[PDB]
């Protein structure tokens, strides 16, 4: 694996440092890198695709080497290289998308193209160098036994989940209380709603909460908490929990009162937060408790009292709400975020060349279905292929 | 059993003795493990 | 850490083959090992303790070496080793206790104290050897990254769990329909109860489940699987759901009829059991379901017949159950069984020393809480922690 | 066979005793023994699996010896090793699981794999060593036919038996008097019931015996013996012998009077035991015999004279009973237990490998058929693949 | 003594790494030790028997040795071998148990028998050699003076008991409060009853307690504790205090009301849990104390309000209990347990050979007996018994 790794690294430090002038001796330490390859190459036959949409286009190597000498680099020089280097791109090309198909119940975090499996042989290491690239950084790291962890800006954390509960409804919906959310990607939005303005509340108050459990740990978050959730803010026609009819929800927004946010770690509170909005810092947890209340305005202008009589019907809704974005988090396990092209590229490789649903991923790498039954096999699966995509994109984009 | 399973700083512990307000409100407030029972079954005792 | 393992094997298998009589030839191989230590320790300087009321103490080496001269071994020679012995062992000990004490949230795997993380410094490598004791075995399998597992005698895997579920009931709890379970260690009992013996259900029977979710795998379980739930036979009154109330359950058994059993693995049936009892092999498992019935009787005889009227008062319930026992099986994480004293061991060590509850195990190192919420953290801090009761029960016990 | 054995004590003593920082000298003697071996191998080539599921692979060998760089091995001496112990574990595992699949009723004592048959060959006998492992030691002392014998902690003697005989009972089974039991593993709970408190019985006493005949012989075993049979203390509505209708119990308990156990070999009393509850010793049987009475109370207080009226209806059912269970005992032929893995091994890897029924062993290897018709071939190709299945967990887990 | 044990570990690790084709550089270090031990021996005549029906057989030494070349070994070397082990295993057979039915008030720790005695000469003491058997580990750390330790899985520590306490009690028996309870082995249950159901108790609250005094200290116990004593929730008749007459119980179960469990040693608290059921650790401890109560319902349905009234009859009785088991600890002591077989090895060979009663152990080594006074000459000679059974068993099941 590892192995792989290189061969890029050596070709874009390559097609990127060898031009029509350059001084040799900037190149002196890589030329030999390079050189050294084609040696443990050369004598060797590939094979890759064979699977759905995927030809099967076959490789044998058979390469002169490169003059060392010469101070400065002459056009000629190049082209007579970029010819070789070619070849290896188009190569690795296949090579990766072959093993970025392939999945394992078993040891899904080992090779398994025909492809790969050969290289993870002993006789190929002598051609390892430079990891310094951010993905395989991490994969040596986790294959000793060690911390791991990523950086993501907009985090995919939590999967679509779009519903409400109602804690006192009847048949006719025209007195409910309960909560409705949208938990998707970094951002939970949330509404605690009471038809009654908690006339009969003990305090005058309802109380709400929301709680929501990460399929995964994490911390040094940077998370953004507004009060107010404007999509539940607006009327809305909803099918009832059973499907049989519909129901009314005409909102009327209050400030939601006694706010407290808790980041919470195996069921212990790591971060507090009492009614604080803007900006706020969540270390390490592996679940968010939203709590917050709909207390009864004591004092109302004559506008505000008529949208809350003593009795029904109730035609103006009170509700309270609260919104919470993750900026930016670290994960110690791959996962999809607003910025890297990783999910994208693996479930782009398999939806054009037409690769059948394997055992272990869903269908369409669905990011939902894939987080919500994140198990070990599908994260070394996921982490294995999010590397290889991340070698795949330090060449062709 | 408090001071095993937890860990009751020389400091703390010193109070826990004079049954100090403060030390205690703490644990009861913070914490919450046993404390918790001593606490709250003694509440149960004064049932009459 | 593997370091320190050796330290052991090296005493023990001295305190053991070093006695007053036979020849030289036995232990030649050896009594080398053995000084090749006291060189690489001579010069150097420790520190264990210093936590809660665990003492500090200090320990300096410079130990003469041993006479590879003779030819048997005279009473004397040995006094003099033993008394070299000796310093050790009372060392070892405060080594270890020193380091089965600190806990570390972010890498929780590695060495914690001065005394050992010194210890894995190169300098000391130079002394490994014989790591057939099963833990260590199994501590380097996972370093390498492959697969380990353990031997349990009535493993530890089910968090203290004993509750009913109501499926019909009413303010009066005169005619109920539901189940009672206890979950606790390696054993599950389950009773389903149904106050009106199907007298209205469809086919005159009313179907039962119970589903236990394991936190971790097992492989390779023998299981006794019994029918009925003696536990849950006899007369009880229980607190009502909402603890408001008591309810009167006065059970009358019934064989358990269409009793099926399965051991899933990621919701895939890998073992499946229909009305065998005994004992059956699940042979790879992350989940157990039982699911049973009450059958009304078909044909009852006249004191049968008066214990189900066709209308109320039901004042016989009847219920049927079932008994599952996970006699042995293995896994590869670490827990507590009933044979194993690691867990006591640890522990036992911290209730001692008062060590204070720190950022990764429960209060007490509580079982039922360590294994509801079986962390990564816990589990690695766990297998560190167990792995060093286990070096030391090789000489101190 | 033996042959086999070595080939993991070898690897075991191997990937242990070959660490990063030994001294030479703690291997020599062993080093030695290793490369003997592949010597003995390089050439001849394998053919393991081709069963069922079991995947066909080819083994050939291609190896060089061991080199001895003085004075403590450096890091890059074991890598170079562990690769080639790596190919031998994948292998045996293979050889293991390959021999412990086949059966045979002619001669289920002997090698049936192709792979296997080949060992028992002479060229390689050249390997033997070290045949300390329980099981090993005992292969060999019955080929040259002695005393074997093996240790289990709650044996699994018994083949699970549910049932009860109706000594005196009519229609409507409201006079009954026999006994009931449960027959499983190591433990055996008896009751005797009669519904007539043995009011016309002579002497106001009923007797019970329970008698149960194993298929081997027990010897050396420690047994925890306990009045009443609590699983048979609370009320049942049973079905009748014929299937035709359903009986009700109600129990209510006595001391058993008059207790004796007896433990018989071949119709020989070894042990006996006279009302002795607790821990006893059962040196050497084939059949436990337990016999108790149920005598009438001759004085009884207001309320349990209320129980036991002088004619029917009979309400509350009179029992006694006996609990026996078998913390431990020894065997000469192998069985199941509550602590070792090996049926538990060997039944998973034919069921992950759908290894179909074969001519020996009953469908998934059932234990209580297994015990039931426990004959010469069974028992012989038991022990074969027993013993297979603890060399493998030598090694593989 | 020591001696002994070596005699053994000899032949073992003899009958062992000897067999047709080994190396022998795997058994250098070990044919000398054997040689030596030849010597040592011939020239000397022994005796054993004499008591009861144990044969008197007479023995002479007279040996040649063992060729010491050969690379590998061929068959007629083994069978010119396995004829000398024979004799001595037959002999050590003789030898164990011969000194394993002898006991002395005096000095029942040291040698008795005519064979031993002679052993502990100081000619002979030329044999020692690899003292790693567990047992024999621990009697040399006993024999300087010093901390001493063993291994049980379900330890039996409890003397059986099985009795009731009245603390309210009347003739007539119809309004009875106390405790009954079960000690035996490793586990406890115990009931409390209260047949008014706490009507007329301050607070509605009856209070239990039972308490548990060990024989011998117990450390790092892992100990399972549940609600509830399944044994005492049956109806049941049972003899008066007097024996003059008999009782009815007819149970009803409650939860126990603040269970508080003590592990108290020497009157100090060192473990104390309240109200927690599952595992729990003891860490030291001479005594248990288990303190729970019954609180009369303060709430009741209909169909409980039925079975507590507020004057009698009481017919259903309150009861509440709890079950603790010790599943494995460490003793400073021998004792018996669920899986050695060392008490059931001394007890088998003294049946067999119809050894008569002597001065220290009770007539059959009766377990209640022997650990109800477990005076330290009982215990000195069962520890030298033990220990011999446990080095016969390295070569004879
Ligand atoms: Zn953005
Ligand atoms: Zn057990």
């Amino acid at each position: 694996m590892d192995v792989l790794y290189s061969l890029s690294k050596t070709l874009k430090d390559a097609r990127d440092k060898i031009v029509e002038g350059t001084l040799y001796s900037n190149v002196s330490d890589l030329i030999q890198q390079f050189n050294q390859m084609i040696i443990t190459m050369n004598g060797n036959e590939f094979q890759t695709g064979g699977i759905g949409n995927l030809p099967i286009r076959n490789w044998n190597f058979d390469f002169g080497l490169l003059g060392t000498t010469l101070l400065n680099l002459d056009a000629n020089y190049v082209e007579t290289a970029r010819n070789t280097i070619d070849y290896f791109v188009d190569f690795v090309d296949n090579v990766c998308m072959d093993e970025m198909v392939r999945e394992s119940q078993r040891n899904g975090i080992a090779p398994q193209s025909d492809s790969l499996r050969k290289l993870s042989g002993i006789k190929f290491k002598r051609i390892n160098f430079d990891n310094s690239s951010e993905y395989i950084e991490n994969w040596n790291l986790q294959n000793r036994r060690q911390r791991t962890g990523f950086t993501f800006h907009k985090p995919n954390i939590f999967p679509y989940s779009a519903s409400f509960t109602l804690n006192r409804s009847q048949p006719a919906h025209d007195n409910l209380m309960g909560t409705m959310w949208l938990n998707a990607g970094s951002e939970i939005q949330v509404a605690g709603f009471d038809y009654s303005c908690a006339i009969n509340a003990p305090a005058n108050i309802q109380q709400f909460e929301h709680i929501v459990q990460l399929r995964r740990v994490l911390t040094t978050a940077t998370i953004t908490l507004l009060p107010d959730a404007e999509r539940f803010s607006f009327p809305r026609v909803i099918n009832s929990a059973d499907g049989a009819t519909t129901w009314y929800f005409n909102p009327v927004i209050l400030r939601p009162n006694n706010v407290e946010v808790e980041f919470l770690l195996n069921g212990q509170i790591i971060n507090t937060y009492q009614a604080r909005f803007g900006t706020i810092i969540a270390r390490n947890f592996d679940t968010i408790r939203l709590s917050f209340q709909l207390m009864r305005p004591p004092n109302m202008t004559p506008a505000v009292a008529a949208l809350f009589p003593n009795a029904q019907p109730f035609e103006h809704h009170a509700t309270v709400g609260l919104t919470l974005r993750i900026e930016s988090a670290v994960c110690e396990s791959v996962l999809a975020d607003a910025s890297k092209t990783m999910l994208a590229n693996v479930t782009s490789v398999r939806q054009e060349y037409a690769i059948p649903v394997g055992p272990v991923f869903p269908p369409g790498m669905n990011w939902t279905d894939l987080i919500t039954n994140y198990s070990p096999s599908r994260e070394d699966n996921l982490q294995r292929v999010f590397t290889v995509a991340s070698i795949r994109s330090m060449l062709v984009k | 059993n408090l001071n095993d399973n937890y860990g009751i700083s020389r400091q703390q512990a010193f109070n826990l003795l004079r049954s100090d307000p403060r030390v205690l409100r703490e644990f009861i407030n913070q914490d919450n493990p046993i404390i918790r029972n001593r606490i709250e079954q003694l509440i149960m005792q004064c049932r009459l």
